């Protein structure tokens, strides 16, 4: 995260690491929806260009975490993955169209102060919600500058026009993307960086002062570049293909 | 079903050092 600050303890305990067993490492965000299930960005499982294509056995989660680095033993919990599951029109060729995956748990989390699941947006408060100038929250342990943090860090980022995020790239984007953070004319500054992909954009409800997942941090180009804008997988828009998934394979 | 209210902070009535910032945006961001 670029021009956030430290999270405070407990701010965002739907907050997970994403990390690579061997050699240890982290490798990207991700959020807890569930007692067992976590949704991540495709691309921090599946990118071909990089020889990039990991089985269930090369990862773990790492949830409740404040710190970077060290083992929290009376916090975090540390979870084995049952099986994941990348959207099958996950575009990695072109645009990154569709970047989502969800991975299933070998066994349920229990809940705690420091664990607990965001909501995924149902229609209405995403029609509501998902406006340009609206401000939503991103979070993650990725690099600071396009330098890394010692706790969680958080930025709060306003939702980008469509056609102001269209004209910022020569990337094709679709409607299953949308993008945020601030204009040069604003004077103020803020991204996600390396690292932080995979994790959550959030944004309060007013209308039941819940915390809602409507992003998941997927690609830019650098980091809080001016004229330059973070782009989102649109939550939403792939709810469809949660619930088919959920419903499939089980809660 | 209580998905997205974080015991540290709805579940205690207490405000994160950030959040009003985004509450603000609905009165003044359109
Ligand atoms: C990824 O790895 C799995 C497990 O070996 C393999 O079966 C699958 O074909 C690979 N997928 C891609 C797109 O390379
Ligand atoms: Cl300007
Ligand atoms: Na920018």
């Amino acid at each position: 995260i670029v021009e956030g600050s430290d999270a405070e303890i407990g701010m965002s305990p739907w907050q997970v690491m994403l990390f690579r067993k061997s050699p240890q490492e982290l490798l990207c965000g991700a959020s807890l929806i569930s007692d067992r299930w976590v949704l991540t960005a495709a691309h921090c499982l599946l990118y071909p260009p990089w020889d990039k294509n990991f089985t269930e056995n090369d990862l773990l989660v790492r949830i409740g975490k404040h710190s970077r680095t060290r083992y929290e033993r009376n916090i975090e919990k540390i979870s084995m993955l049952e099986k994941i599951y990348i959207h099958p029109r996950y575009n990695w060729r072109e645009n990154l169209d569709r970047d989502i995956a969800l991975m299933k748990l070998k066994k349920p989390v229990a809940f705690s102060d420091y664990i607990h699941p965001v909501c995924l947006p149902d229609r209405e408060t995403a029609a509501s919600l998902l406006q340009a100038g609206y401000k939503g929250r991103v979070t993650g342990w990725g690099n600071l500058k396009e330098g890394q943090p010692s706790v969680l860090q958080v930025v709060n980022l306003p939702i980008v026009e469509r056609p102001v995020c269209k004209d910022s790239t020569r990337i094709r984007i679709t409607d299953n993307m949308f993008c945020a953070g601030y204009k040069p004319d604003e004077g103020k500054r803020g991204d996600a960086c390396e690292g932080d992909s995979g994790g959550p954009f959030v944004m309060k409800s007013p209308f039941n002062n819940r915390w809602y997942q409507m992003g998941i941090v997927s690609w830019g180009e650098g980091c809080d570049r001016d004229g330059k804008y973070g782009f989102y997988t649109h939550v939403f828009r792939l709810k469809k293909w949660i619930q088919k998934v959920i419903d499939q394979f089980g809660e | 079903a209580d998905c997205g209210l974080r015991p540290l902070f709805e579940k205690k009535s207490l405000e994160d050092k950030t959040e009003r910032e985004l509450l603000e945006s609905y009165i003044d961001g359109r």
